[PDB]
């Protein structure tokens, strides 16, 4: 079976949100591929299947959803419902393989046509990052939304908003301390608001950041990344300032020795 | 990929001790340490860490402990000034990441009696 972490947003606290997403964090890596005080998650090629997924219990009003996150980049996948399942549209063979063994004792499995990257949920949801809200509001109900797809109530545009909301306050939270602290002063002031840019430029550079980091000189970056700030202005040639941001990398290369 | 300590023992109260902990060469330039303690029937809890370089303090050890580091011989250091009945405990030498060093570290030595007495 895989590993299972519990929240619900029915009186979520600034304690019990970051408790959660340290859980998610602790399941996500063992700890054993840490570089420049920034773990890596497992390298995807030697993975055994029963390591590859881990599941994230979502209640609220108590209607609870499991959204299956990748071990290999900490990304939602797909989500269970009752007795129904769906999953996004993998890209080769050996994930969809692995998507087999996600919720085996479901009655009902769809794979919807579409795949789970920011560009193709934001044009099913109508919107895009940049003015959709986040906070423990779109979070409890983008809950009940995905529970009631399967019933059939909701459709495309609020089922794929819902989708960029938990990924983005789940995944993305546990991708950077950066999103998850700004989860902390959403919940804490009951603010509800769209990601400013940094959240989401720290969203688009993830994987070049882990590219960055791992092939580094010792810490020193062989090109400069560019990132933004609040207002939308800088270059980043070091893995010294990225290391209270960012909290989990992609496997690029092997470790140097 | 392996955390040896050393420095532990018996002491009375107001007295103090040095714990050692010698680290891998990975271990050093990649991760955050730092100094956990535990008493046998209760959670073991963060003392002191060395991250990023920043320091982080229990309330209870502040101002008695510190903890610092020697790069040039792979070795992390805890000294325990003005020691109390409370800090009767095993320590544990850690290692893990920036963020998890202060909760559920990644490795581990193998943990030092420090009785205060």
């Amino acid at each position: 079976q895989y590993p299972i972490i519990n929240f619900t947003t029915a009186g979520a606290t600034v304690q019990s949100y970051t408790n959660f997403i340290r859980a998610v964090r602790g399941r996500l890596t063992t700890g054993a591929d840490v570089r420049h005080e920034i773990p890596v998650l497992p390298n995807r090629v030697g993975l055994p299947i029963n390591q590859r997924f881990i599941l994230v219990e979502l209640s609220n009003h108590e209607l609870s959803v499991t959204l299956a996150l990748d071990v290999t980049n900490a990304y939602v996948v797909g989500y269970r419902a009752g007795n129904s399942a769906y999953f996004f549209h993998p890209d080769n063979q050996e994930d969809a393989e692995a998507i087999t063994h996600l919720f085996t004792d479901v009655q009902n499995r769809y794979t919807f046509a579409f795949g789970g990257n920011y560009d193709r949920l934001e044009q099913l949801a109508g919107n895009l990052r940049e003015n959709i809200e986040l906070g423990n509001g779109p979070l409890e109900e983008a809950i009940s939304a995905l529970y009631y797809y399967s019933t059939g109530g909701t459709q495309l545009p609020t089922l794929a908003r819902s989708f960029i909301i938990c990924i983005q306050m789940i995944s993305e939270a546990a991708r950077f301390q950066y999103i998850e602290g700004e989860m902390r002063t959403r919940i804490r002031y009951n603010r509800r608001s769209a990601p400013d840019p940094s959240v989401i430029t720290l969203e688009n550079s993830w994987g070049r950041l882990s590219t960055a980091i791992q092939e580094s000189n010792q810490g020193a970056f062989a090109s400069p990344i560019q990132l933004q700030r609040r207002n939308g202005s800088f270059s980043v040639y070091d893995v010294s300032i990225l290391i209270p941001i960012i909290a989990l990398m992609v496997y690029r290369c092997a470790p140097p020795p | 990929v392996q955390l040896v300590e050393t420095g532990g023992g018996s002491v009375q109260a107001g007295d103090s001790l040095t714990l050692s902990c010698a680290a891998s060469e990975r271990i050093f330039s990649h991760y955050a340490m730092g100094w956990y303690r535990q008493v046998p029937g209760k959670e073991r809890e963060p003392v002191a860490a060395l991250r990023l370089t920043e320091t982080n303090y229990a309330d209870s050890v502040e101002g008695r402990f510190t903890i610092s580091r020697d790069n040039a011989k792979n070795t992390m250091y805890l000294r325990m000034s003005s020691l109390k009945p409370e800090d009767t405990a095993v320590y544990y030498c850690a290692a893990g990441s920036y963020a998890a060093i202060l909760y559920a570290p990644s490795y581990w030595g193998q943990g030092t009696q420090v009785t205060v007495s």
